[PDB]
Order: structure tokens, then sequence, then C-alpha cells
RNA sequence: CCGAUAACGAACGAGACUCUGGCAUGCUAACUAGUUACGCGACCCCCGAGCGGUCGGCGUCCCCCAACUUCUUAGAGGGACAAGUGGCGUUCAGCCACCCGAGAUUGAGCAAUAACAGGUCUGUGAUGCCCUUAGAUGUCCGGGGCUGCACGCGCGCUACACUGACUGGCUCAGCGUGUGCCUACCCUACGCCGGCAGGCGCGGGUAACCCGUUGAACCCCAUUCGUGAUGGGGAUCGGGGAUUGCAAUUAUUCCCCAUGAACGAGGAAUUCCCAGUAAGUGCGGGUCAUAAGCUUGCGUUGAUUAAGUCCCUGCCCUUUGUACACACCGCC
């Protein structure tokens, strides 16, 4: 805990982590994305706003200060 | 119009004239008994009523030192001519004046009478003319050099709240001796009445 | 589209005599060039026609000399002329944006031009004392003691 | 001195401009609805003037 | 709490109850008109602070012998 | 169904109306909207490339609202908190010549006269076209 | 016309301005003359704060002095000239009046 | 059924905040300033203002058409004096055109759910003093 | 049929604790859509406990002078929190929120100043009231201290305090600083 | 204050009083304030409404050519008294709680006897004595200084950041000022030029008439940034452009482009504060040719804790002891 040094884009060994893990937990925020994946959070905003546009991620929120995500139902 | 001041400066200027006329008077009318001034503002022409005691000694011989005054008034002012004349009227129940008692006790120290004795001379005459209470105090080098003040307070003496503000006449007066200033300060508190 | 990192992406330029980080936007990361700030980078990048918002990494070398040759050159361009650092030089009086080694050897001219002129401010240079005239009384001690 | 000098300097502001008008004293002024007058002087003529403490 | 009534207000009341206790009742805001004209009172809040006073004097009169 | 631009969202009214006057490419634009700061408390350049139009639609927004106003009335709507450094914040009015240019370039675009006193209102073409949006933006928040 | 004729009145107390708004209206009634009713601009308040001290030692009191200032005004109105049938004004010292025709 | 001056004009206020509401007869229908109530821009506070509606019922307001102007203080003074202005013009409204039945059962839920929707905030602001930054506050003294 | 934020009804919240069930205020007159009632709440002692537990929390969340007036901000935090706690838990915001007040709540203390016995002086027990604002304050500096330095938000903060709170989980700052105090009341016995 | 009583009858102070704030759909009024209604309009809907929706667009004191005072203004009044109920209390003075009510402690102003070797002779044509009074300590003019820096202290301002900064959109105030006796210097709308500071013409306002419906900040809604001394912070410093003035150097102030230093919440200590209060946040006035990090006021957003204690710091009353009375900073 020293300092970050957050990935600004992603790799190919980040892309495939986002893509098979991260639409299966509850929360999907951009700084637990961050926090989670060790990028930056403005390259986390974008990549969720493109999961969304892919349709497998549902948004509840969509504020300036907060927005926050959700993984589709399953049934 | 542009030319006419605003209202709020012009009202100023009313109080400003008050204050200087005022001022005036007190300095030029003090040992002639001198009280007050009241203006009625009028503006096809002013008046100007001076409260005395000695009113026959304010006005000179013949009218003299009003007409005088009125002159003085109207150059130092600027009035139109013609415009601005000065009467004067004397004070009713002189002794409820604070300000004549002042330099009637201005005028005994002056004279030489002793200190005790003048204040209590002036108390008593202001109580004789009828008041609720009266308090004369004066400070300043009496008799050593170390300096000392003298209360003589008889009767109703109010200090606080809006009353005060009605009901008790105040003055200030500095007496110039040899040895320095004395500062004379006397309270009347005035009677109550109807009329 | 956020995709992963390009191949060709230098973490590390190396434009002018300094060196920028690639990995914050172009806007902020020619900032790191002494004598560019926000305002003159971010106008000579919209003077350049790139895009704002990739990061300074992904920058071909083509675009990197064209915005380059921007700053150096930003009469040309139609950068007005009360935009520069270097107005109306006490030289040669010629308007410039001058950024590099260069604005150091024009401020330590600058500098040595009022110490060998003696001008009080000059003077005020050479003590190492306050030069725009404010009071020495109580603030800066920490360059002293 | 003569005339060329005694007053030639120029008054048409500042401190040197303004002075009470009773006091002819250069400080504490107040020009607020063209009092002109001292700091001490308008304690001293607020109720002759008609400025009173209401609170 | 701070509700302790002077002896301007004490000693008024119990002379006008004195004075008229016939015109004067158990009724507030008719204690408070009666006292418009069986004394001058120079402020209404001095008066209705004497009005209060007298309804509740005369609660303790119609009980037991009060000092007035 | 009569609409009217009080009766919509005033934030996306006015990016449809910067959107609408995009579309219809008669704006006039001064050529150093590229360079200069919209105000002299702005501590950096817009970042939208289409400011002047959008700035264009607030101001014919603000006409439409309530008429007469001029380049100081425009420079007060569009003032802000100036933050002077280590000293105390302060209010700081817009940019004249940008408020000023907006304004001519409307009358240009006929959707803004002049009053017979000073400022400039909006025409009844202009009133037509704010209106027109209105719809088009009810109807695209209906469906 | 046929004139038109404002009356101003303006003065520092209360009690003599409405007694010179009241006469002036009563008069103006019982000549019949058609009196546009009493209006009040906002009073003005003159508030300067100066320092009680002369000398700047102690523990820095503020002395508040205010001025107020009322503003009352009416309108006068007849088929006939207006300046004939009133002709004083039957003040007290304290207030001021202003006559204006709506010319200016 | 076309019963003129079927009108009523009721203030609300709050922190120098004044609100009218014309409340008159006809369709249901509420406007602030020329414009919807749910369209006001500080939506943090909408429910603030949908609460008086919320409360008694669109039923209610289906007979008044309410206009509001407001003309003073900040934007939640502004909120507040506009949801007092409509609670207030409802049950004037309500007293002097229908009966007390139903008034009083208007007013009860009102009165019960928030008294701010019918009495007026009395508290306005506190004068400074000579001897601090603000009405209480005092200037920082120190002794040596 | 309040629906606080527009959903998330306040019935179904159930108080555990007999000690607090007068103090907390969720149910019945305490069902506001919005946590922004300013209604003279500190005219009168014991008048908070009147006032709802959200109002309190916002009121108590907007600290340390760089905001203090902004209310509005803090009714959009704890909305948003509220959105994270149910999407992580299922269950009722406003249940969480109770649960945590309850279990952060600590009930012994030290006090005295006779001095400094062992850690602090005597032993005492703390009254409902301050209980629970002690709670609602240690939540507040516990979302505060997890927010500061870092790129989570005070929405998610708090919703990760209030969560573990809820829980017991000993992961909050609340939980480890009530359980401090009780430590240093035992010894203080 | 009630009561006990060698005291009785009083006087001041407290209170009472004055101003301010909160309520009056009750009265008086309003073209220098408005609201409704109506008539002309302008725009949308037009399937079809049409007494449809918006207008700070124009009119109906441009006198026969509408009413009204709710909103605004300000006067007269009213209104709140511990008054009603319950309990406590000698059932006294009063206290607690509750109902109705706008309001059940709104803030200020004023403010006793006695005193201080407290401050001011640099406020005064207030003043005693003393000094100087023509090579002047009078007065005027030129220049410099009052700012000067190894350092210590006090009042503050800005910050240390994501509850944030930047960019854009939207949106709300109240105090109060404004053209000059001397005295020269006002507030500014609108149009044009410039990127900005500004400049150039035309007005309006001596003022509920014009600025001004004071389009204030914070806040609100979208954008970018991503925990780093970073787009935090803007100190220091270079260059250029304006404005005021007789004059800007030791930078008057303002604008633009560059530089981005300490600073990552601060030891011992210590200040202020109980409800529209603290605090955040701007706007006026004073000073002002040029000007606010100051002060005096105003609004805006708006809380945590507490309804207690004598522990610390002190204060009041009684008893008490005293070798003190320059009164414990005493005395010895
Ligand atoms: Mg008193
Ligand atoms: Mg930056």
């Amino acid at each position: 805990r020293d300092k970050l040094n957050n990935l600004v884009l992603f790799d190919k060994a980040t892309y495939d982590k986002l893509c098979k893990e991260v639409p299966n937990y509850k929360l999907i925020t951009p700084a637990v994305v961050s926090e989670r994946l060790k990028i930056r959070g403005s390259l986390a905003r974008a990549a969720l706003q493109e999961l969304l546009s892919k349709g497998l991620i549902k948004l509840v929120s969509k504020h300036r200060a907060q927005v926050i995500y959700t993984r589709n139902t399953k049934g | 119009m542009a030319v006419q001041i605003s209202k709020k400066r012009k009202f100023v200027a009313d109080g400003i004239f008050k204050a200087e006329l005022n001022e005036f008077l007190t300095r030029e009318l003090a040992e002639d008994g001198y009280s007050g001034v009241e203006v009625r503002v009028t503006p096809t022409r002013t008046e100007i009523i001076i409260l005395a005691t000695r009113t026959q000694n304010v006005l000179g011989e013949k009218g003299r030192r009003i007409r005088e005054l009125t002159a003085v008034v109207q150059k130092r002012f600027g009035f139109p001519e013609g415009s601005v004349e000065l009467y004067a009227e004397k004070v009713a129940t002189r002794g409820l004046c604070a300000i004549a008692q002042a330099e009637s006790l201005r005028y005994k120290l002056l004279g030489g009478l002793a200190v005790r004795r003048a204040c209590y001379g002036v108390l008593r005459f202001i109580m004789e003319s009828g008041a609720k209470g009266c308090e004369v105090v004066v400070s300043g080098k009496l008799r050593g050099q170390r300096a000392k003040s003298m209360k003589f307070v008889d009767g109703l003496m109010i200090h606080s709240g809006d009353p005060v503000n009605y009901y008790v006449d105040t003055a200030v007066r500095h007496v110039l001796l040899r040895q320095g200033v004395l500062g004379i300060k006397v309270k009347i508190m005035l009677p109550w009445d109807p009329t | 589209m956020s995709l992963v990192i390009p191949e060709k992406f230098q973490h590390i330029l190396r434009v002018l005599n300094t060196n920028i980080d690639g990995r914050r936007k172009i806007a902020f990361a020619i900032t790191a060039i002494k004598g560019v700030g926000r305002r003159y980078a971010h106008v000579v990048l919209r003077k350049a026609d790139i895009d704002l918002t990739k990061r300074a990494g992904e920058l071909t070398e083509d675009e990197v000399e064209r915005v380059i040759t921007i700053m150096q050159n930003p009469r040309q361009y139609k950068i007005p002329d009360w935009f520069l650092n270097r107005q109306k030089d006490v030289k040669d009086g010629k308007y410039s944006q001058v950024l590099a080694n260069g604005l150091d050897n024009k401020l330590r001219e600058d500098l040595e031009r009022l110490k060998k002129i003696r001008a009080h401010r000059g003077l005020r240079h050479f003590w190492g004392l306050r030069v725009r005239g404010q009071h020495t009384k109580t603030t800066g001690r920490r360059g002293r003691t | 001195g003569h005339q060329q000098l005694y007053w030639s300097h120029p008054r048409k502001f500042g401190q040197g401009s303004r002075s009470c008008r009773v006091c002819s004293n250069r400080h504490g002024l107040i020009r607020k609805y063209g009092l002109n007058m001292c700091r001490q002087c308008f304690r001293q003529y607020a109720k002759d003037i008609g400025f009173i403490k209401l609170d | 709490m701070g509700r302790v009534r002077t002896k301007t207000v004490k000693k008024a009341a119990r002379v006008i109850i004195e004075k008229y206790y016939t015109r004067l009742g158990n009724d507030f805001h008719t204690n408070k008109r009666v006292c418009e004209e069986i004394a001058i009172i120079p402020s209404k809040k001095l008066r209705n602070k004497i009005a209060g006073y007298v309804t509740h004097l005369m609660k303790r009169i119609q009980r037991g012998p009060v000092r007035g | 169904p009569g609409v009217t631009v009080k009766d919509v969202n005033q934030q996306e009214f006015v990016r449809a109306l910067a959107a609408f006057l995009k579309k219809s490419g008669k704006l006039k634009v001064p050529e150093w909207v590229d360079t200069v700061k919209l105000a002299k408390h702005k501590e950096l350049a817009p970042y939208d490339e289409n400011w002047f139009y959008t700035r264009a639609a607030s101001t014919a927004r603000h006409l439409y609202l309530r008429g007469g106003a001029g380049v100081g009335s425009m420079t007060k709507i569009y003032g802000g908190r100036q933050r002077n450094g280590v000293m105390p914040s302060h209010f700081s009015r817009g940019s004249k010549s940008v408020a000023r240019r907006v304004l001519q370039a409307l009358e240009g675009l006929k959707m803004v006269e002049k009053d017979q006193d000073g400022g400039r209102k909006l025409t009844p073409q202009g009133q037509r076209d704010l209106d027109r949006i209105a719809g088009q933006v009810a109807a695209a928040n209906k469906k | 016309a046929i004139h038109r004729i404002r009356i101003t009145l303006t003065s520092r107390n209360v009690k003599s301005l409405e007694k010179v708004c009241a006469d002036l209206i009563r008069g103006a009634k019982e000549k019949n003359l058609k009196v546009k009713g009493p209006v009040r601009m906002p009073t003005k308040t003159l508030r300067i704060t100066t320092r009680k001290t002369p000398c700047g030692e102690g523990s820095k009191t503020w002395d508040r002095f205010q001025m107020r200032i009322h503003k009352r005004l009416i309108d006068l109105h007849s088929p006939s000239e207006i300046v004939k049938q009133i002709t004083s004004i039957s003040i007290e010292p304290g207030v001021e009046v202003e006559v204006t025709i709506a010319d200016a | 059924s076309k019963g003129p001056l079927q009108s009523v004009q009721v203030f609300g206020r709050k922190k120098t905040a004044t609100a009218v509401a014309h409340c008159k007869r006809g369709n249901g229908l509420i406007k602030v300033n020329g414009r919807p109530l749910e369209m006001i821009e500080p939506r943090t506070l909408q429910y603030k203002l949908l609460e008086p509606v919320l409360l008694l019922g669109k039923e209610r307001f289906a007979g008044v058409d309410i206009r509001v102007r407001v003309k003073g203080g900040g934007h939640v003074a502004q909120i507040y004096a506009i949801r007092q202005s409509i609670s207030k013009a409802l049950v004037a409204y309500y007293q002097k055109y229908v009966d007390e039945a139903s008034k009083k059962e208007i007013k009860d839920i009102l009165i019960q759910y928030d008294r701010t929707l019918l009495v007026a905030d009395p508290r306005r602001c506190e004068s400074k003093k000579f001897g601090g930054p603000g009405a209480r506050a005092r200037y920082q003294k120190s002794y040596r | 049929d309040i629906k606080l934020f527009g959903k998330w009804s306040t019935d179904d919240v159930q108080i555990n604790d007999i000690s607090l069930q007068d103090y907390i205020a969720v149910k019945e007159k305490y069902a506001k859509y919005l946590p922004h009632s300013a209604g003279r709440y500190a005219a009168k002692r014991f008048r908070k406990a009147q006032c709802p537990i959200v109002e309190r929390l916002t009121n108590s969340m907007m600290m340390h002078g760089r905001n203090n007036g902004k209310k509005l901000m803090t009714v959009r935090i704890v909305k948003h929190a509220f959105e994270i706690i149910h999407l992580l838990t299922g269950e009722n915001p406003l249940q969480v929120l109770v649960n945590a007040i309850i279990n952060s709540g600590p009930r012994e203390d030290s006090t005295r100043i006779g001095r400094a016995g062992t850690v602090r002086r005597q032993a005492v027990d703390v009254s409902p009231l301050r209980r629970v604002n002690q709670a609602i304050w240690l939540l507040c500096t516990g979302a505060r201290e997890a927010a500061f330095r870092n790129i989570k938000t005070i929405a998610e903060c708090l919703a990760d305090e209030l969560i573990n709170a809820a829980k017991g989980s000993s992961n909050s700052y609340a939980i480890k600083k009530k359980d401090e105090l009780e430590r240093v009341a035992k010894s203080n016995r």
C-alpha cells in the first residue's frame, strides 16, 4: 500500500478477466471495478458503459457523482 | 430635479445646518443665556427662534445684535437676501433648562464662589423651579493638583431605558480656570405635565 | 473503444529535451514540457486536430512531430500574438513561445541583464529576496532558515 | 514661497484634499451622505443632526 | 420559567382589585378591558400582565382571604 | 398537445436545440472559438467543440424566457465564481465579445430581433423554432 | 382648466407626517376634492456605524446611529384649478412639502 | 357550472421566500411560474413538492387549477413556500366553497403528516453583532 | 404507502431490542418521502428521538467544514448508499440501517476525571438516546475515514460500513470502536 | 417576588421602556407596488376542443378607459397574560408538562453607587504648565521612509482534495449605495470594437420611477479526471497588454501566457459557540482618483451535541479566620 500504478488501458489478461467474472457479482461501480482489476477508473467507466452498450450489464442510477450497475437476472 | 439634491443628502444637510447654527449660537451667546435653537423651514423664507433667558441682552441696542446675527447667518449660509429672520423667545421656567444652569454655575465659578456653595445654590434653585430631581457633577483640578469629582444629587434621577431620553435634560460645559478645565454636567429630571 | 492497450504504445516519450509520461491524456501529458501549460497544450492539440480523448502513448510518431512543430512554430498556425510567452522580446522584439531549456536560458538571460544593469530588481534577485515589492518582515523565512 | 509653488501640489483627491468640516482633521472622516465630518465630531453632533441610536 | 411578577404589577393589581372588586371577574379578556378605564397604564404589555395577575388573585380571593 | 419550452426539461432542451443549430449549418461562428475562454474567471477553455452552438441555444432560450436582454445581461447570466487564487473568491462577469457574437449570430439567423429600446428578443420565427424543438423533445421524452 | 397636483410629504417622525397627511386629506375632502389614497414610499434607514472610542483603545465597541426618513404622497383631482382652491400647507416643523404638476 | 369568481389566492412563506398559489375551479392542473410541478430543477426535493398530492390524492386535486408564483429566498425556501402555498390554497378553497366535513378531514391529515404544510416557520434570521463573524460567534481572542 | 426515496416501505422493519424501540424512528408517523424535513428538532430535550433516523443520519453525515450546509448532497448520498446496500443484501436498507445502529451503539463507557485511574476512571452505563447518537456518529465517522483518500465513493463506503455494522463482522470502524469502548469500560469497572 | 421581621416609608439599578422579528385574506390605502379579469396580440396544439397551454408582450389614470389589496409597501390598531388544563409547591411566590395558538425565553439599544494614576494633549479654534517661534518643532515644496529582513508572536485568507477539481446547462436573495457647499471624484442600462482588462458613442437615474424582476455564490444536473504532490494548492518568478493619477521604480490595481514551492489534516497548548445558532457561501457599506485577505451589515444552505455541573477558569450572597488595607502581585 504505497502506490497503485493502475493500468490506464487494458491488456488481454485484464480484458478476459473483465469479460469472464465482472458480470458475476451484484455490485458494479467504477470504483469497485478499478479496485478489483487494478485499472485506472476512467477506463473502468468506459468499460462499464461499453458492457452496458453490449447489453449484459444493467444500470440502476446513472448519477454524476456515482453510477451503479448490476448483473442480469437469471431464470 | 438633478439640480436638487437627493432626499438623504438634503436631510443630512439640514441636520448639519442645525448643528452648525447651534454651535455658532452657543459660542456667541453663551454669556447671554442662550439655551437652544428651533428653526421652522419654509421655502418662501426661514425663521430662526433663539431660546434664551436674557433675551433683552440678546437683542442689542435697538436690535443691533440681532441684526448683526441675522446678517452673519445670511452671509455664512448663503441665504437669499431678506429670506431669513431671527427672533428671540424667553425660556419659561429657566431653572428647568439644564443648559442655562450650566452657564449659571460657570458664571459663579468664574466669579470665584466656592464650588460646594455654588453647586448647592444651583441645585436648590433647580428644585425650587420644580423638578422631579437633579444631579450636578463638577470634575477637574479642585483644590490640589490631583483631579477630583464632586456629585450633588437630590430627588428622582433615572438612568436606563427610553424615558431617560425625554425625561432628563443633560448639559455639559467646560470652564476655563487658570489651573485647567472644570467639567460641569447637569442632569434635570423634568416633571410630568399634560400641558 | 477502450480496448486492450495498442501494441505500438510508448509508455515513455522523449519530446524535446524533457521526458513525458504516456499513461496520462495527451493534453495534460505535453504539459510536462516546460513552457507548456494547460491552455497552450489544449490550443495546440486543437490546432493539430487530434483526438483530445486519446492518451499520449497511443499517439503516432507523425502526430507527435506534428504537434511538436505546432508548439515550436505557433505563429504560422493562427495562434494569436497575445497567447504566447515571449511576446515582444527585450532583445530582438519577436513574438514567440519559447518552451525548452531555451525558456531557462531566456530566464537566466533576463536575470543576468538586470544584474549587469544593476537595476533594483536585479539586485533583489542577486540578494535572493523578493522582487515584486511585497513585505519580507514575516514571510519567506523558509529559504533563510 | 511665491505664487508659483506655495500651493502648487495638486489636491484634487487623497486625504490631503479632504478635511473635517468642524475640526479640520484628515482622519476618520465620514463621507457617507455628504457629511464630511470627523469620526468623533459625528459622535458629538449626531443627535443635533438627527442621528439616534435605535438599536 | 422566568415568569415572576414585580412590585409594579403586583401593587397595581392589588390596588385595582381593592377598588373595583365588584366589576372585576374571572375572565382575563374582560379584566384587560376593565383595566382600560379603571386606570391609566402606559403600556399594553404592562396592562395585560396586570390583568393576568388580577385574574390569578381573584381566583385566589374566591377561595381564601388574600391580603387584598 | 400544445407544448411550450417551459413544459420540457431545460437541460435537455438546450442540448437538442444546439443539435438543431448544428444540423442547420447557417450559424456564423467566429474563427477564434478554438482559442478563447468563455469568461475571465474560467481557468480552461471549454471541452466541447460545439460550445458556440450550445451557447447560442442557451441564449435563445433565455431570450424566450425574458426579452430585452443585452450583452451586459448575457454576461451577468453566464458569469460565475472567480477563485482568485489565495485571495477570497468573488463573482465575475462573462465574456462580452463572446456574448455579443452569439447575439449577432442569432440576429443574422433571424431568430432574434432588436427591441424598440435596448436589448433584443425572439422573433415570431424564433418562437416558432423554439416551440417546435419543445415539441420534439416532449415527444422524445414521451417515447 | 384641468391640472394635476402631486404633493410629496417627507419627514423623520411618523406622527408629524401622519398629522400633515391627515389634515390635508381632511381639508380636500371638505372641499370635495378627489383625493388619491395616501401612499407610503418605503422608509429609508440611513445607518452609520462608527467606533465608540475616540482613541482606538478598548474592547472595540461600535456605535450604530440610525436616521429614519418617511415619505408619503397625495394626488389631488378636481375639474377646477387646484392651486387657487388650496394655497396654504398647514404644516408643522420637521416635515417638507413638494408640490409637482404632472407635466414634470 | 360557470360560477364566476370561484378562486382563491393563498400565500405561503419560509425564510423571506413568498409563494402565492392562485387556485381556481377547473380541470386538475398544477403549475409554478408557468412550469409544471414535476419540472423543478432541484429534483432531489421533488417529493417535498409531491407531498400534498401524494398525501391527499389526485382525486382531491382533480377539480383545481393551481398556479404558484414564487419570488424570494433560496432554492429550498422556494420549495417549502410552494408546497405550503399549495396545501393552504387547497384547504382555503375547500373552506370557502365546500363543507367543513371535508375541510377538516383534509386539514387534519395535512397537519398530522407535516405541521409546516399549513403553518409558517416563524424563524427568519439573527442580526450580526460587532464583535464576531456572525450573530453568536465571536472573533478569536489572544492573551499573549 | 410512503416508500422512502420512492421504494422500500417502512412498515416491514422490526426493531430488534426493546431498549432502542422508543428512540429509533422508522415506522408509522416516522414515514417520510425524504430525509429533509427541517422542523426545529433541537428546540427541546428528547425531541430528536421523534426525528426520523434517516434524517439523523443525513444530518450527521455532513461534517468537517468542507460540507456543512450541503444537505441535498447528503440526501443524494444516503439514497445511493441505500441502493448499494439493497443491491448487495437483497433485504430492506432500512432494516440494515436499524440493525447497524443496534449493533454499533455501545452499551457501556467510562467517565470521571479522578486523576485518570486506570483508563479513564470509573465505568458507566449509557442511555438509549446516547446509544443511538453514538452509533450514528460512529457510522458516519467510519464511512468518512474509509472514503477520504481513496477512489471508493462516499456512497460505497457508507454502504459497506452499514453492512458490516449490521452483520457484526468486526470489519467495521464503528464496531471496532464500540468494542474498544466496551473493553476499557470493563477495565474501568 | 412570597413570606419572617426593630424596623417603617422610599430612591436608583433589574424590570418596566424604545427599535427590530414572527401573526393577522380584519381597517386604511396605492401608475414610483402589484394581483386577478377582460381586449389586442405572438408561438404550440390542431384530430378537435379553445373558458386549451406560455408570455417580465401591449393595453383597460394616455381619465372615463375594469375591479381588488391576497402577494409588496406602511400606518392606525389588535394579538401572549404563565391566560386554560393536569401535577408539584406552605398550596404562597412560583415550577414542570400539555392543548389552542404565528408566537409559551426573537434579537438588540439604554443601563446604578463607587472606582482605575486603564486609553486618548496624534479629533477638536477642549485645555493648565513647560518647550519652540524666523537657520522655526509654524507652514509650503522636491525626494526618500512609514513596506525596509538571520528571527519570535497575534488577528486572518487559501489549502492539503473524488462529500473534490475542471467544462457546460439550469436555477434561486436581502441589506444597501448611487452625480459632490467647500471638492475635482456617482450608479450604470443599451449599441459597436477587442480574446481579456478595457475602449468608443448614446441614454436613464438626485431615485419603490434608472441600474434592477439586483438572472450572486454555494447548491442542482450532465462531461473529463482517478488516489499520484495528480487537472489538488497557486506561493515564487519572466514576458506582454490596459486602467487611475501630476507621478506606478521598492512591482497601486486589473488581464493574458508561462513556473507549480511548501502543504498528505498539524505537538504542548488554546478560541468561539445552543437554533435558522456553528459552519459552508456569496453580496452591499466604510476606507476609495486606484482598490479588501479588514471591519460593519445583509441574504443563502444549514447541522452535531446539551437542557447539566462546580472539576478547571472565574462571579455573586452568607458564615468564618486574618499580623493584609499600595488590600495575597499583600505582608513577613
Ligand atoms: Mg432594562
Ligand atoms: Mg488543471
